[PDB]
RNA sequence: GUCUCGAGCCCUAGACAGCCGGGAGGUGAGCUUAGAAGCAGCUACCCUCUAAGAAAAGCGUAACAGCUUACCGGCCGAGGU
């Protein structure tokens, strides 16, 4: 099969070997696109998705590469934002970007401060009780995201009358 | 072809001598 | 502003409670002229053009209830 | 998991899915009941407006409300089940 993927006008695309590399206004994305018998190259003003197998497995991955790039330019034009707001019961919680890392301090009354390091581009804003991670990469942003709502886990106790932490409200 | 769709396509004839699919294909009779 | 239709069957009946069991067990009774008066009373509540399909909405109560018609 | 073969049905008069919009009135059916208004129970399950819309399929409420299902319309466009 072949899978033609017109190019926007804000973006402009490369590519070397399996990387791809897009670049707008928003910044830049370089990912790995590496399956068997799949070859992906831009032809002028289209990236083309193509392969001489159209078994399920190689179906499978088309998708997702066409998925994949398709993000890519959004990514690097409108960008990527995943809003979330910090729920607090009884303990004040101090959610801080320190340096390329958000760091939240005072969880549930823990004298030790709770970390996660932000993936690449990314940045994350807070404006009080509400957070906004934002970037071109789709991968790093929602991890970045991700990992903030995950620094917050408990497996000890009870999730239902312990709903402290950092969720997730706007998903893009 | 079903019998409803048919039916549907001379209520709107009717309508027009006295789905959207289905009012176009009114228009061209 | 005018009053629902289970409570003017009521009035030109006689009877106050219906039935267990609908058009199994009758109850009361109104004329062919006594629905024409239920008819031009309910003008906003009704989405009828026609004074004739006016009627067979009020007629959508009566025999589902025990009320038959002579 | 993947490959191959057969059968039935649906489909450019636009299918399958998704998303948007509509989901209206008689009337909150009646009985039961202090109350019960799709949704405790019993019985019935009727007709208008219309392109659809149950006397309501599933949650939800003390009862309402609120959330959607059926059903109809739009966007989309090729196979779908
Ligand atoms: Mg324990």
């Amino acid at each position: 099969p072949r899978v033609e993927l017109e190019i926007p006008e804000d973006v402009d695309a490369e590519q070397d070997h399996l990387d791809i590399t897009v670049e707008g206004d928003n910044g830049s994305v370089t990912r790995r696109l590496w399956y068997p018998d799949i070859d992906v190259s831009v032809d002028g003003d289209t990236v083309v998705i193509e392969s001489d197998e159209d078994n399920a497995k190689t179906m499978s991955t088309i998708g997702t590469f066409q998925s994949h790039i398709e993000n890519m330019f959004h990514g690097v034009t409108e960008g990527w934002e995943y809003g979330m707001e910090v729920f607090y019961s009884h303990f004040p919680m101090q959610v801080n970007v320190e340096g390329d890392e958000v760091v939240i301090e005072n969880f549930l009354g823990e004298k030790a401060p709770r970390r996660t390091t932000i993936h690449g581009d990314t940045d994350v804003e807070i404006d009080g009780e509400e957070l906004t991670v934002s970037g071109p990469d789709i991968e790093a942003v929602g991890q970045t995201a991700a990992d903030i709502e995950q620094l917050t886990r408990i497996n000890d106790k009870d999730v239902r009358v312990f709903q402290d932490g950092v969720y997730i409200t706007r998903k893009p | 072809i079903p019998e409803w769709k048919q039916e549907e396509v001379d209520a709107i004839v009717e309508m027009i001598e006295s789905r959207n699919t289905l009012l176009e294909r009114a228009l061209d009779d | 502003g005018v009053p629902p239709t289970a409570e003017l069957i009521k009035d030109e009946a006689g009877f106050e409670t219906g039935s267990g069991e609908p058009q199994e067990d009758f109850v009361a009774d109104l004329s062919v002229d006594q629905v024409k008066q239920i008819a031009e009373q309910k003008h906003p509540d009704l989405l009828s053009y026609d004074l004739t399909n006016a009627a067979k909405e009020v007629v959508g109560t009566c025999t589902s209830l025990g009320v038959t018609i002579e």
